[PDB]
RNA sequence: GUGAAGAGGGAAACAACCCAGACCGCCAGCUAAGGUCCCAAAGUCAUGGUUAAGUGGGAAACGAUGUGGGAAGGCCCAGAC
RNA sequence: CGAUGUCGGCUCAUCACAUCCUGGGGCUGAAGUAGGUCCCAAGGGUAUGGCUGUUCGCCAUUUAAAGUGGUACGCGAGCUG
RNA sequence: UGCUGAAAGCAUCUAAGCACGAAACUUGCCCCGAGAUGAGUUCUCCCUGACUCCUUGAGAGUCCUGAAGGAACGUUGAAGA
């Protein structure tokens, strides 16, 4: 299915014979199910969780109704994930970080960190025109952007500059290190999208 | 034309039925169940079978005498049971059947096993050979063919799996 | 095979054969005279 | 006399049903067409959208002649730098069959505001069960 | 001959191609070229055939038991192919 | 002609297939290895240097490959000159 | 490349029927995405007061009530012109 967690910064893992394995921490709470979606209302099995805790009166009446429904603790966001057919949960249950005990790789997902408006240097590896030799008002502009006459106009999916990362990115099947069952946390090998604080929905490697 | 004007004779212990166009023949090998052309127009007649073009539709001749064709070994399938003798020639290969799996080892990294659809009775006389049974021709001819098609003839020695009847032009080395 | 526009009946044992829309050349004896199209 | 003109208020418009199974595809089409825009009505008028509202169930099922089921390719361009995207008659049943008789009749209606509200009446389906069993839409051929 | 110096209908759009020469009006009818399943006015019109390639809806030398018509020419009851 | 800035390079490209590599096949004067030609295939990839303004070309060394072309012989209200 | 199999006693991969078959094509992988005007679904939350007025209408009014929620303002950010 997949977990949802706060990113914990980065740390490495001495192995014994001597490798410095570098390892992301991510702290995964107790991710507790707010809805079952099904095929009899939805048209689609899910189950939609929630963690973290808001304070009593930052969450709206809206949000805070639909805990009540389930009756769990007004948790912090809410996310969704499909069900795989043969698995089947309960409102109100508390999925842990046991889940990834088992598995080997996982797919972490987040929210890449906002570089704000980029040029077409940094956004699309644009190598930059000579430094000198003649150059004038033109070392790092993007230069051509189309033919002439014949299209009479800039393609579509064009690089150009602007916005620059703050966009949901998958980094794919990070092999799992370590699954810290009394912290709640999850140690994969790599480094996952996003700054500190950050939440990552992790879940298993797709390409198996 | 001349292949359908020519009655399918119907041994005893063989049920024909014709339900409209769809044709069933049960014997003592299998049951077979053949859905035939619309444009074709088939009959009992005494004891054997008949086969007309129907009126109408451009193509009859053509049509039904496939009809005959097919029937005519539809009926010699459930009477006696079609047989193809293949063999693999080359040293190093091996063929065994395990159930109704055909364990080929044709020099590959690999063992091939080919899998048998249908009512197919593989068997083994010899490891270098495989004769194999059934009902359909269709279904045998397939089999053989994907069995040969795992490794074809290799014109300078015949190296690979072979039909027993078919002949193989070898060549020198130039 | 060749793919000539003008395919042909080289020797004795070659066949025409129309597989498809294209006219085919089929051989028993040499397979130097299988051939498409034309 | 200053000609009778159809008053977009005044107008009736009535609900058919049209099992589209076995039938050819632009021949069924047309006939689609001609009702949806208002022409077998007395009271045509060709800037006010005086025709019929039409449910097209089993869509999937819709027949055509010669080689067209695999021969037939249906090309969009994609408004990209290079995507033109093809795709055949069986595949377009394949995924989505609504999309068959809706091409085919958008083609044959006018083009325009009128043109886009006339093709809104038309509601196709690929199941045989439809929806729209509130306005008793009566069985039309 | 037409345009230039001529609008109008057709040929998708198209000075010169086909039809036809605008004095003005009318919410009348008959026809030309060209058309008549829908976009879009008017035949899913009738009779007897042909095409199976989406030909129609670009093209040659040359290629092939594609498929229709014909007019002939090789053999039979001693039974040829 | 009351101006449509003409070669080459840089930056940025994009399409065609008459495919240079990689993928699938037929024949071969195809033992294998390696080819030769031909067929389908445009998904992705496709040098860095010396010389010269060069495009091209020759040369040194790589590479699986170092494809042929269209795009105002692409691209000067983007740069160089 | 085949299997069965006519037309064409045979033959032949096809005219009926049945299989294989590539980085191409449709999915699978990642992202955006109901302004998808065809504007989908699920879930929760909040408003349950009077009066006149005339061409009695989804009319226009008037005393009161102002909710859910939002915006504004402030402290601000590994968000940002
Ligand atoms: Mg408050
Ligand atoms: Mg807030
Ligand atoms: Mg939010
Ligand atoms: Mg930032
Ligand atoms: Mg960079
Ligand atoms: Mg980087
Ligand atoms: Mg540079
Ligand atoms: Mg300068
Ligand atoms: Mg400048
Ligand atoms: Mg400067
Ligand atoms: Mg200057
Ligand atoms: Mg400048
Ligand atoms: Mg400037
Ligand atoms: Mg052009
Ligand atoms: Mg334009
Ligand atoms: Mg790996
Ligand atoms: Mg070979
Ligand atoms: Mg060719
Ligand atoms: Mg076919
Ligand atoms: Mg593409
Ligand atoms: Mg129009
Ligand atoms: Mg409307
Ligand atoms: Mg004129
Ligand atoms: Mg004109
Ligand atoms: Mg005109
Ligand atoms: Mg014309
Ligand atoms: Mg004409
Ligand atoms: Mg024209
Ligand atoms: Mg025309
Ligand atoms: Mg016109
Ligand atoms: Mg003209
Ligand atoms: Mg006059
Ligand atoms: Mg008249
Ligand atoms: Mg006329
Ligand atoms: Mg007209
Ligand atoms: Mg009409
Ligand atoms: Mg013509
Ligand atoms: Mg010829
Ligand atoms: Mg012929
Ligand atoms: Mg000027
Ligand atoms: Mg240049
Ligand atoms: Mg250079
Ligand atoms: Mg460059
Ligand atoms: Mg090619
Ligand atoms: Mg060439
Ligand atoms: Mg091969
Ligand atoms: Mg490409
Ligand atoms: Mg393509
Ligand atoms: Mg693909
Ligand atoms: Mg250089
Ligand atoms: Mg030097
Ligand atoms: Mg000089
Ligand atoms: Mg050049
Ligand atoms: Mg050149
Ligand atoms: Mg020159
Ligand atoms: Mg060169
Ligand atoms: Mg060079
Ligand atoms: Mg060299
Ligand atoms: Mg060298
Ligand atoms: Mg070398
Ligand atoms: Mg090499
Ligand atoms: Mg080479
Ligand atoms: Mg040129
Ligand atoms: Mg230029
Ligand atoms: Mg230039
Ligand atoms: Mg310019
Ligand atoms: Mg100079
Ligand atoms: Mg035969
Ligand atoms: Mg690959
Ligand atoms: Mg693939
Ligand atoms: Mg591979
Ligand atoms: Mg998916
Ligand atoms: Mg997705
Ligand atoms: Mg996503
Ligand atoms: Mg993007
Ligand atoms: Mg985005
Ligand atoms: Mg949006
Ligand atoms: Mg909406
Ligand atoms: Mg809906
Ligand atoms: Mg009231
Ligand atoms: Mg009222
Ligand atoms: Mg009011
Ligand atoms: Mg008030
Ligand atoms: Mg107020
Ligand atoms: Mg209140
Ligand atoms: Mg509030
Ligand atoms: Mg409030
Ligand atoms: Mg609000
Ligand atoms: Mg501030």
């Amino acid at each position: 299915i997949g977990l949802v967690g706060k990113k914990v910064g980065m740390t490495r893992i001495f192995t014994e014979d001597g490798v410095s394995i570098p390892v992301t921490v991510i702290e995964v709470e107790a991710n507790r199910v707010t809805q079952v979606k099904d095929l009899a209302n939805d048209g689609y099995r899910a189950i939609q969780v929630t963690t973290g805790a808001k304070k009593a009166n930052r969450v709206t009446k809206p949000e805070a109704g639909h805990f009540a429904k389930a009756g769990v603790e007004a948790g912090r966001g809410l996310w969704e994930f499909r069900l795989a057919e043969g698995e089947e949960f309960t409102v109100g249950q508390s999925i842990s970080v046991e889940l990834f005990a088992d598995v080997k790789k996982v797919d972490v997902t987040g929210t890449s960190k906002g570089k704000g408006f980029a040029g077409t240097v940094k956004r699309w590896n644009f190598r930059t025109q000579d430094a000198t030799h003649g150059n004038s008002l033109s070392h790092r502009v993007p230069g051509s952007i189309g033919q002439n006459q014949t299209p009479g106009k800039v393609f579509k999916g064009k690089k150009m500059a602007g916005q620059m990362g703050n966009e949901r990115v998958t980094v794919q099947s990070l092999d799992v290190v370590r699954v810290d069952a009394e912290r709640n946390l999850l140690l994969v090998k790599g480094a996952v999208p996003g700054a500190t604080g950050s939440d990552l929905i992790v879940k298993p490697a797709v390409k198996a | 034309s001349r292949v359908a004007k020519a009655p399918v004779v119907v041994p005893a212990g063989v049920d024909v039925k014709i339900n409209g166009q769809v044709i069933t023949i049960k014997g003592k090998n299998g049951e077979l169940t053949r859905t035939l052309n619309d444009a074709v127009e088939v009959k009992h007649a005494d004891n054997t079978l008949t086969f007309g073009p129907r009126d109408g539709y451009a193509d009859g001749w053509a049509q039904a005498g496939t009809a005959r064709a097919l029937l005519n070994s539809m009926v010699i399938g459930v009477t006696e049971g079609f047989t193809k003798k293949l063999q693999l020639v080359g040293v190093g290969y091996r063929a065994a059947v395990k159930g109704n799996v055909i364990n080929l080892s044709l020099g590959f990294s690999h063992p091939v096993d080919h899998q048998l659809p249908a009512g197919i009775t593989a068997e083994c006389p010899t490891q270098t050979e495989i004769v194999l049974k059934g009902a359909d021709k269709q279904v045998i001819g397939q089999v053989a063919a994907d069995l040969r098609a795992y490794r074809r003839p290799e014109p300078y020695k015949g190296k690979g799996v072979r039909y027993a009847d078919e002949v193989v032009r070898t060549k020198e080395a130039k | 095979m060749k793919v000539r526009a003008s395919v042909k009946k080289l020797c004795r044992n070659c066949k025409i054969v129309k597989r498809d829309g294209v006219i085919r050349v089929i051989c028993s004896a040499e397979p130097k005279h299988k051939q498409r199209q034309g | 006399m200053k000609t009778f003109t159809a008053k977009p208020e005044t107008v009736k418009r009535d609900w058919y049903v049209v099992d589209a199974t076995g039938k050819t595809l632009g021949r069924l089409a047309t006939e689609l067409a001609r009702r949806l825009r208002g022409k077998h009505k007395a009271e045509y008028t060709p800037h006010v959208d005086t025709g019929d509202y039409i449910i097209v169930l089993n869509a999937d099922k819709v027949a055509v002649t010669g080689n067209k089921r695999t021969d037939k390719v249906y090309y969009h361009h994609t408004g990209h730098i290079g995507g033109i995207k093809q795709a055949t008659f069986e595949e377009m049943i394949a995924r989505r069959p609504e999309r068959v008789i809706e091409i085919a009749v958008k083609g044959m209606l006018p083009k325009g505001p009128l043109g886009r509200a006339m093709f809104r009446k038309l509601k196709v389906y690929a199941g045989n069960e439809h929806n729209h069993a509130a306005q008793q839409p009566q069985v039309l051929d």
